[PDB]
Protein backbone atom coordinates (compact mmCIF):
# COMPACT_ATOMS: atom_id res chain seq x y z
CA UNK A 1 0.00 0.00 0.00
CA UNK A 2 1.02 3.63 0.58
CA UNK A 3 4.57 4.27 1.79
CA UNK A 4 6.13 7.54 2.91
CA UNK A 5 9.88 7.46 2.27
CA UNK A 6 11.55 9.95 4.62
CA UNK A 7 15.05 11.31 4.03
CA UNK A 8 17.54 11.79 5.33
CA UNK A 9 17.46 9.36 8.23
CA UNK A 10 19.63 11.84 10.16
CA UNK A 11 21.57 15.05 9.67
CA UNK A 12 23.84 17.37 11.66
CA UNK A 13 23.28 21.12 11.53
CA UNK A 14 24.19 24.31 13.38
CA UNK A 15 21.99 26.90 15.05
CA UNK A 16 20.83 29.27 12.32
CA UNK A 17 21.07 26.67 9.54
CA UNK A 18 18.29 26.02 7.02
CA UNK A 19 17.08 22.40 7.35
CA UNK A 20 15.10 20.43 4.74
CA UNK A 21 13.38 17.08 5.43
CA UNK A 22 11.52 15.21 2.69
CA UNK A 23 8.88 12.46 2.58
CA UNK A 24 8.20 10.84 -0.82
CA UNK A 25 4.86 9.07 -1.27
CA UNK A 26 4.92 5.76 -3.15
CA UNK A 27 1.86 6.76 -5.25
CA UNK A 28 -0.57 9.63 -5.72
CA UNK A 29 -1.86 10.76 -2.31
CA UNK A 30 -3.98 13.54 -0.86
CA UNK A 31 -2.36 16.50 0.88
CA UNK A 32 -3.52 15.19 4.29
CA UNK A 33 0.09 15.19 5.45
CA UNK A 34 1.28 16.28 8.88
CA UNK A 35 4.68 16.79 10.48
CA UNK A 36 5.58 16.00 14.09
CA UNK A 37 8.52 16.74 16.35
CA UNK A 38 9.52 14.27 19.05
CA UNK A 39 12.13 14.53 21.81
CA UNK A 40 13.49 11.54 23.78
CA UNK A 41 11.02 10.07 26.24
CA UNK A 42 8.25 12.44 25.09
CA UNK A 43 5.15 12.16 22.90
CA UNK A 44 5.15 13.68 19.38
CA UNK A 45 3.98 17.32 18.86
CA UNK A 46 2.08 18.44 15.85
CA UNK A 47 3.85 21.06 13.71
CA UNK A 48 2.11 21.20 10.31
CA UNK A 49 -1.14 19.83 8.95
CA UNK A 50 -2.62 19.58 5.45
CA UNK A 51 0.94 19.60 4.06
CA UNK A 52 1.41 23.35 4.56
CA UNK A 53 -0.70 24.80 7.43
CA UNK A 54 1.16 25.91 10.56
CA UNK A 55 -0.35 24.53 13.76
CA UNK A 56 -1.07 27.19 16.39
CA UNK A 57 1.72 27.88 18.85
CA UNK A 58 4.33 26.48 16.45
CA UNK A 59 6.95 29.17 15.67
CA UNK A 60 6.96 30.49 12.11
CA UNK A 61 10.40 29.12 11.21
CA UNK A 62 8.61 25.80 10.47
CA UNK A 63 6.90 25.41 7.08
CA UNK A 64 5.67 22.62 4.84
CA UNK A 65 5.28 22.27 1.09
CA UNK A 66 4.35 19.74 -1.61
CA UNK A 67 5.72 19.09 -5.11
CA UNK A 68 4.35 16.15 -7.08
CA UNK A 69 4.48 13.35 -4.50
CA UNK A 70 7.24 15.03 -2.45
CA UNK A 71 6.37 16.62 0.91
CA UNK A 72 8.96 18.84 2.60
CA UNK A 73 9.37 20.25 6.10
CA UNK A 74 11.65 23.31 6.33
CA UNK A 75 13.14 25.01 9.38
CA UNK A 76 14.30 28.38 8.08
CA UNK A 77 16.71 29.12 10.97
CA UNK A 78 17.41 26.19 13.29
CA UNK A 79 17.21 27.00 17.00
CA UNK A 80 18.61 25.06 19.99
CA UNK A 81 15.21 23.71 21.03
CA UNK A 82 14.76 22.22 17.52
CA UNK A 83 17.24 19.33 17.78
CA UNK A 84 14.90 16.34 17.79
CA UNK A 85 13.41 13.62 15.58
CA UNK A 86 10.78 14.57 12.98
CA UNK A 87 8.08 12.39 11.41
CA UNK A 88 5.68 12.83 8.52
CA UNK A 89 2.18 11.29 8.52
CA UNK A 90 -0.09 10.59 5.56
CA UNK A 91 -3.81 9.86 5.96
CA UNK A 92 -5.81 8.26 3.13
CA UNK A 93 -9.33 7.34 4.18
CA UNK A 94 -8.65 5.19 7.25
CA UNK A 95 -5.08 4.10 6.44
CA UNK A 96 -2.47 6.11 8.36
CA UNK A 97 1.22 5.75 7.49
CA UNK A 98 4.29 7.46 8.94
CA UNK A 99 7.73 8.09 7.54
CA UNK A 100 10.56 6.38 9.39
CA UNK A 101 11.82 9.63 10.92
CA UNK A 102 14.71 12.09 10.65
CA UNK A 103 17.03 12.77 13.60
CA UNK A 104 18.41 16.32 13.64
CA UNK A 105 21.68 16.48 15.58
CA UNK A 106 24.07 19.33 16.40
CA UNK A 107 27.36 20.01 14.64
CA UNK A 108 30.43 20.65 16.77
CA UNK A 109 34.16 20.62 16.20
CA UNK A 110 36.14 17.41 15.75
CA UNK A 111 37.20 15.60 18.94
CA UNK A 112 39.34 12.46 19.02
CA UNK A 113 38.11 9.74 21.42
CA UNK A 114 39.92 8.51 24.47
CA UNK A 115 40.31 4.79 23.65
CA UNK A 116 40.33 1.98 26.24
CA UNK A 117 40.47 -1.80 25.87
CA UNK A 118 39.19 -4.22 28.52
CA UNK A 119 40.13 -7.91 28.72
CA UNK A 120 37.47 -10.40 29.78
CA UNK A 121 37.19 -11.04 33.49
CA UNK A 122 38.42 -14.33 34.90
CA UNK A 123 34.89 -14.83 36.23
CA UNK A 124 33.33 -14.68 32.77
CA UNK A 125 35.97 -17.02 31.33
CA UNK A 126 34.90 -19.81 33.67
CA UNK A 127 31.45 -19.61 32.02
CA UNK A 128 33.00 -20.55 28.66
CA UNK A 129 32.75 -17.17 26.87
CA UNK A 130 35.09 -14.19 26.59
CA UNK A 131 33.90 -10.64 25.96
CA UNK A 132 36.56 -8.09 25.00
CA UNK A 133 35.38 -4.49 25.14
CA UNK A 134 36.77 -1.41 23.37
CA UNK A 135 35.54 2.01 24.53
CA UNK A 136 35.66 5.25 22.52
CA UNK A 137 34.91 8.04 25.02
CA UNK A 138 33.50 11.50 24.09
CA UNK A 139 34.33 11.98 20.41
CA UNK A 140 33.01 13.73 17.30
CA UNK A 141 31.93 12.94 14.63
CA UNK A 142 30.13 9.63 15.16
CA UNK A 143 31.61 7.99 12.06
CA UNK A 144 34.55 5.80 13.06
CA UNK A 145 36.04 2.47 11.94
CA UNK A 146 36.66 0.12 14.86
CA UNK A 147 38.52 -3.06 13.91
CA UNK A 148 39.51 -6.03 16.06
CA UNK A 149 42.81 -7.87 15.63
CA UNK A 150 43.70 -11.14 17.36
CA UNK A 151 47.36 -12.12 16.92
CA UNK A 152 47.37 -9.53 14.11
CA UNK A 153 44.51 -11.27 12.29
CA UNK A 154 41.58 -9.03 11.41
CA UNK A 155 38.28 -10.23 12.90
CA UNK A 156 34.94 -10.16 11.12
CA UNK A 157 31.46 -11.17 12.16
CA UNK A 158 32.18 -11.59 15.89
CA UNK A 159 31.78 -8.01 17.21
CA UNK A 160 28.96 -5.50 17.75
CA UNK A 161 28.82 -1.78 18.52
CA UNK A 162 26.60 0.43 20.66
CA UNK A 163 26.60 4.22 20.62
CA UNK A 164 25.17 6.83 22.99
CA UNK A 165 23.03 9.75 21.95
CA UNK A 166 24.79 13.12 21.71
CA UNK A 167 25.87 14.35 25.13
CA UNK A 168 23.76 17.22 26.43
CA UNK A 169 26.79 19.18 27.68
CA UNK A 170 29.55 18.67 25.08
CA UNK A 171 27.61 17.26 22.07
CA UNK A 172 29.97 14.27 21.72
CA UNK A 173 29.28 10.56 21.26
CA UNK A 174 30.67 7.53 23.03
CA UNK A 175 30.86 4.08 21.51
CA UNK A 176 31.52 0.53 22.64
CA UNK A 177 32.66 -2.39 20.52
CA UNK A 178 32.41 -5.87 22.04
CA UNK A 179 34.28 -8.83 20.57
CA UNK A 180 32.79 -12.17 21.66
CA UNK A 181 34.86 -15.38 21.61
CA UNK A 182 34.62 -18.83 23.09
CA UNK A 183 36.96 -19.45 26.01
CA UNK A 184 38.85 -22.01 23.89
CA UNK A 185 39.48 -19.51 21.07
CA UNK A 186 40.40 -16.79 23.56
CA UNK A 187 43.05 -18.94 25.22
CA UNK A 188 44.54 -19.96 21.84
CA UNK A 189 45.78 -16.42 21.11
CA UNK A 190 47.98 -13.84 22.82
CA UNK A 191 47.64 -10.29 21.42
CA UNK A 192 44.21 -8.59 21.46
CA UNK A 193 43.96 -5.20 19.78
CA UNK A 194 41.23 -2.65 19.03
CA UNK A 195 42.09 -0.24 16.18
CA UNK A 196 40.10 3.02 15.96
CA UNK A 197 40.26 5.00 12.69
CA UNK A 198 38.86 8.45 11.89
CA UNK A 199 40.14 10.37 8.88
CA UNK A 200 43.93 10.44 8.87
CA UNK A 201 44.57 8.93 12.33
CA UNK A 202 44.43 5.37 13.69
CA UNK A 203 44.83 4.60 17.40
CA UNK A 204 45.33 0.99 18.47
CA UNK A 205 45.02 -0.18 22.08
CA UNK A 206 46.09 -3.71 22.91
CA UNK A 207 46.83 -6.21 25.65
CA UNK A 208 48.59 -9.57 25.88
CA UNK A 209 46.52 -12.35 27.42
CA UNK A 210 47.96 -13.24 30.82
CA UNK A 211 50.20 -10.19 31.19
CA UNK A 212 49.04 -7.57 33.66
CA UNK B 1 -6.70 22.02 29.24
CA UNK B 2 -6.88 18.86 27.09
CA UNK B 3 -5.16 15.90 28.77
CA UNK B 4 -4.83 12.23 27.83
CA UNK B 5 -3.48 9.73 30.39
CA UNK B 6 -2.74 6.15 29.31
CA UNK B 7 -2.45 3.13 31.59
CA UNK B 8 -2.47 -0.64 31.45
CA UNK B 9 0.86 -1.51 29.84
CA UNK B 10 3.11 -4.17 31.27
CA UNK B 11 4.82 -7.50 30.72
CA UNK B 12 2.92 -10.25 28.89
CA UNK B 13 3.72 -13.54 27.13
CA UNK B 14 2.95 -14.38 23.48
CA UNK B 15 -0.66 -15.39 23.09
CA UNK B 16 -1.56 -13.34 26.17
CA UNK B 17 -3.91 -10.36 26.57
CA UNK B 18 -3.70 -6.78 27.88
CA UNK B 19 -6.20 -3.90 28.01
CA UNK B 20 -4.94 -0.32 27.69
CA UNK B 21 -6.91 2.71 28.88
CA UNK B 22 -6.78 6.34 27.76
CA UNK B 23 -8.51 8.72 30.20
CA UNK B 24 -9.44 12.03 28.56
CA UNK B 25 -10.07 15.34 30.31
CA UNK B 26 -10.63 18.89 29.08
CA UNK B 27 -12.86 17.64 26.21
CA UNK B 28 -15.47 14.96 25.49
CA UNK B 29 -14.10 12.16 23.28
CA UNK B 30 -17.67 11.39 22.08
CA UNK B 31 -17.19 14.26 19.55
CA UNK B 32 -13.74 13.28 18.24
CA UNK B 33 -11.94 10.52 16.41
CA UNK B 34 -9.41 8.80 18.65
CA UNK B 35 -6.30 6.87 17.66
CA UNK B 36 -3.79 4.44 19.10
CA UNK B 37 -0.23 4.79 17.77
CA UNK B 38 2.73 2.71 18.89
CA UNK B 39 6.53 3.07 18.85
CA UNK B 40 8.82 0.08 19.21
CA UNK B 41 11.99 0.91 21.20
CA UNK B 42 14.44 2.78 19.01
CA UNK B 43 12.01 2.84 16.05
CA UNK B 44 9.40 5.08 14.43
CA UNK B 45 5.69 5.74 14.82
CA UNK B 46 3.18 3.10 13.65
CA UNK B 47 -0.60 3.58 13.55
CA UNK B 48 -2.55 0.84 15.34
CA UNK B 49 -6.25 1.71 15.38
CA UNK B 50 -8.88 4.46 15.15
CA UNK B 51 -12.48 4.91 16.32
CA UNK B 52 -15.03 7.37 14.95
CA UNK B 53 -17.47 9.48 16.99
CA UNK B 54 -21.19 8.66 17.19
CA UNK B 55 -21.16 5.62 14.88
CA UNK B 56 -18.14 4.05 16.63
CA UNK B 57 -16.66 2.81 13.35
CA UNK B 58 -13.35 1.05 13.97
CA UNK B 59 -10.28 0.91 11.73
CA UNK B 60 -7.13 -1.17 12.23
CA UNK B 61 -3.66 -1.69 10.88
CA UNK B 62 -3.54 -4.96 8.91
CA UNK B 63 -1.10 -6.51 11.40
CA UNK B 64 -3.50 -6.15 14.37
CA UNK B 65 -6.85 -6.78 12.60
CA UNK B 66 -8.76 -9.49 14.44
CA UNK B 67 -6.55 -9.39 17.54
CA UNK B 68 -6.96 -5.79 18.83
CA UNK B 69 -10.25 -4.00 19.53
CA UNK B 70 -10.52 -0.24 20.00
CA UNK B 71 -13.49 1.09 21.97
CA UNK B 72 -14.66 4.02 24.07
CA UNK B 73 -16.90 4.51 27.11
CA UNK B 74 -18.27 8.04 26.77
CA UNK B 75 -19.71 7.97 30.31
CA UNK B 76 -16.15 7.54 31.63
CA UNK B 77 -14.62 9.76 28.91
CA UNK B 78 -12.16 6.94 28.28
CA UNK B 79 -10.87 5.04 25.24
CA UNK B 80 -9.54 1.47 25.33
CA UNK B 81 -7.36 -0.89 23.33
CA UNK B 82 -8.08 -4.55 24.04
CA UNK B 83 -4.99 -6.50 22.96
CA UNK B 84 -5.33 -10.26 22.46
CA UNK B 85 -3.10 -12.88 20.87
CA UNK B 86 -0.08 -10.71 21.57
CA UNK B 87 3.18 -11.39 19.72
CA UNK B 88 6.78 -10.23 20.06
CA UNK B 89 6.33 -7.64 17.29
CA UNK B 90 3.71 -5.86 19.46
CA UNK B 91 6.34 -4.68 22.00
CA UNK B 92 6.17 -0.87 21.99
CA UNK B 93 5.17 2.28 23.80
CA UNK B 94 1.46 2.76 23.03
CA UNK B 95 0.11 6.32 22.69
CA UNK B 96 -3.49 7.38 22.53
CA UNK B 97 -4.10 10.54 20.55
CA UNK B 98 -6.99 12.78 19.57
CA UNK B 99 -7.74 13.49 15.91
CA UNK B 100 -7.56 16.92 14.38
CA UNK B 101 -6.99 18.34 10.87
CA UNK B 102 -6.34 14.91 9.38
CA UNK B 103 -3.59 14.64 12.00
CA UNK B 104 -3.33 14.04 15.77
CA UNK B 105 -3.33 17.20 17.89
CA UNK B 106 -3.12 15.90 21.48
CA UNK B 107 -1.15 12.86 22.63
CA UNK B 108 -0.94 10.97 25.89
CA UNK B 109 2.35 10.20 27.62
CA UNK B 110 2.42 6.56 26.46
CA UNK B 111 2.27 3.20 28.22
CA UNK B 112 4.86 0.45 27.70
CA UNK B 113 3.87 -3.05 26.50
CA UNK B 114 6.63 -5.66 26.65
CA UNK B 115 5.93 -9.08 25.14
CA UNK B 116 8.43 -11.58 26.55
CA UNK B 117 9.02 -15.26 25.91
CA UNK B 118 11.68 -15.70 28.63
CA UNK B 119 12.79 -14.03 31.85
CA UNK B 120 16.52 -14.11 32.65
CA UNK B 121 18.44 -11.93 35.07
CA UNK B 122 21.82 -10.50 34.06
CA UNK B 123 25.34 -11.62 34.76
CA UNK B 124 27.56 -8.67 35.68
CA UNK B 125 31.30 -8.65 35.01
CA UNK B 126 33.92 -6.00 35.80
CA UNK B 127 35.51 -3.85 33.11
CA UNK B 128 38.56 -3.35 35.23
CA UNK B 129 40.59 -0.10 35.11
CA UNK B 130 43.76 -0.39 33.06
CA UNK B 131 47.02 -0.67 35.00
CA UNK B 132 48.37 1.54 32.18
CA UNK B 133 46.07 4.35 33.45
CA UNK B 134 47.56 7.84 33.02
CA UNK B 135 48.53 9.09 36.48
CA UNK B 136 47.25 12.62 37.03
CA UNK B 137 44.97 11.92 34.07
CA UNK B 138 41.84 9.87 33.52
CA UNK B 139 41.07 6.14 33.70
CA UNK B 140 38.01 4.23 32.49
CA UNK B 141 36.27 1.38 34.32
CA UNK B 142 32.88 -0.23 33.99
CA UNK B 143 30.44 -3.12 34.28
CA UNK B 144 29.47 -5.53 31.52
CA UNK B 145 25.82 -6.57 31.96
CA UNK B 146 25.34 -9.73 29.91
CA UNK B 147 22.57 -12.16 28.94
CA UNK B 148 19.33 -10.75 30.38
CA UNK B 149 15.75 -10.67 29.07
CA UNK B 150 13.52 -8.72 28.62
CA UNK B 151 14.45 -5.05 28.79
CA UNK B 152 15.14 -3.00 30.80
CA UNK B 153 18.02 -2.84 33.21
CA UNK B 154 19.05 0.31 35.01
CA UNK B 155 22.61 1.01 36.11
CA UNK B 156 23.86 3.44 38.71
CA UNK B 157 27.28 3.95 40.26
CA UNK B 158 27.90 4.18 44.01
CA UNK B 159 24.12 4.11 44.60
CA UNK B 160 23.76 7.29 42.56
CA UNK B 161 26.59 9.26 44.17
CA UNK B 162 28.67 9.01 40.98
CA UNK B 163 27.05 10.45 37.84
CA UNK B 164 29.56 12.67 36.05
CA UNK B 165 31.38 10.86 33.25
CA UNK B 166 29.06 7.83 33.25
CA UNK B 167 28.02 6.36 29.91
CA UNK B 168 25.47 3.54 30.03
CA UNK B 169 25.15 2.20 26.51
CA UNK B 170 21.90 1.19 24.79
CA UNK B 171 21.40 -2.55 25.12
CA UNK B 172 22.21 -4.81 22.18
CA UNK B 173 20.05 -7.83 21.36
CA UNK B 174 22.60 -10.60 20.81
CA UNK B 175 22.36 -13.54 18.41
CA UNK B 176 21.49 -15.64 21.48
CA UNK B 177 18.23 -13.70 21.84
CA UNK B 178 19.42 -12.09 25.10
CA UNK B 179 20.43 -8.48 25.74
CA UNK B 180 23.77 -7.14 26.91
CA UNK B 181 25.10 -3.68 27.63
CA UNK B 182 28.06 -2.00 29.28
CA UNK B 183 28.12 0.93 31.67
CA UNK B 184 31.41 2.82 31.93
CA UNK B 185 32.76 5.81 33.82
CA UNK B 186 35.96 7.84 33.62
CA UNK B 187 37.63 8.81 36.90
CA UNK B 188 40.99 10.21 37.99
CA UNK B 189 43.64 7.50 37.79
CA UNK B 190 44.94 8.64 41.18
CA UNK B 191 41.63 7.49 42.72
CA UNK B 192 42.08 3.86 41.61
CA UNK B 193 42.61 1.48 44.50
CA UNK B 194 41.60 3.93 47.26
CA UNK B 195 38.14 5.04 46.03
CA UNK B 196 35.48 2.33 45.90
CA UNK B 197 33.51 2.02 42.63
CA UNK B 198 30.39 -0.16 42.62
CA UNK B 199 27.94 -0.56 39.77
CA UNK B 200 24.35 -1.17 40.84
CA UNK B 201 22.45 -3.14 38.18
CA UNK B 202 18.68 -3.55 38.59
CA UNK B 203 16.56 -5.87 36.44
CA UNK B 204 13.00 -5.46 37.69
CA UNK B 205 11.51 -8.07 35.26
CA UNK B 206 13.43 -10.82 37.13
CA UNK B 207 13.37 -9.04 40.53
CA UNK B 208 17.19 -9.18 40.50
CA UNK B 209 19.73 -6.57 41.59
CA UNK B 210 23.50 -7.06 41.25
CA UNK B 211 26.09 -4.82 42.92
CA UNK B 212 29.63 -5.31 41.63
CA UNK B 213 32.72 -3.64 43.06
CA UNK B 214 35.11 -2.91 40.19
CA UNK B 215 38.76 -2.95 41.29
CA UNK B 216 42.11 -2.91 39.50
CA UNK B 217 43.05 -6.47 38.59
CA UNK B 218 45.69 -7.78 41.00
CA UNK B 219 48.97 -8.84 39.40
CL1 LIG C 1 37.17 -13.76 12.06
CL1 LIG D 1 -16.68 -0.79 12.29
CL1 LIG E 1 29.27 12.62 40.02
N1 LIG F 1 48.69 -17.98 22.81
NA1 LIG G 1 15.98 8.02 12.38
NA1 LIG H 1 8.13 5.81 22.53
NA1 LIG I 1 38.02 -6.35 32.58
NA1 LIG J 1 18.64 0.61 28.80
NA1 LIG K 1 38.56 0.52 47.53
Amino acid sequence: DIQMTQSPSSLSASVGDRVTITCRASQSVSSAVAWYQQKPGKAPKLLIYSASSLYSGVPSRFSGSRSGTDFTLTISSLQPEDFATYYCQQSSYSLITFGQGTKVEIKRTVAAPSVFIFPPSDEQLKSGTASVVCLLNNFYPREAKVSWYVDNALQSGNSQESVTEQDSKDSTYSLSSTLTLSKADYEKHKVYACEVTQGTTSVTKSFNRGEC
Amino acid sequence: EVQLVESGGGLVQPGGSLRLSCAASGFNLRSYYMHWVRQAPGKGLEWVASISPYYSYTYYADSVKGRFTISADTSKNTAYLQMNSLRAEDTAVYYCARHGYGAMDYWGQGTLVTVFNQIKGPSVFPLAPSSKSTSGGTAALGCLVKDYFPEPVTVSWNSGALTSGVHTFPAVLQSSGLYSLSSVVTVPSSSLGTQTYICNVNHKPSNTKVDKKVEPKSC
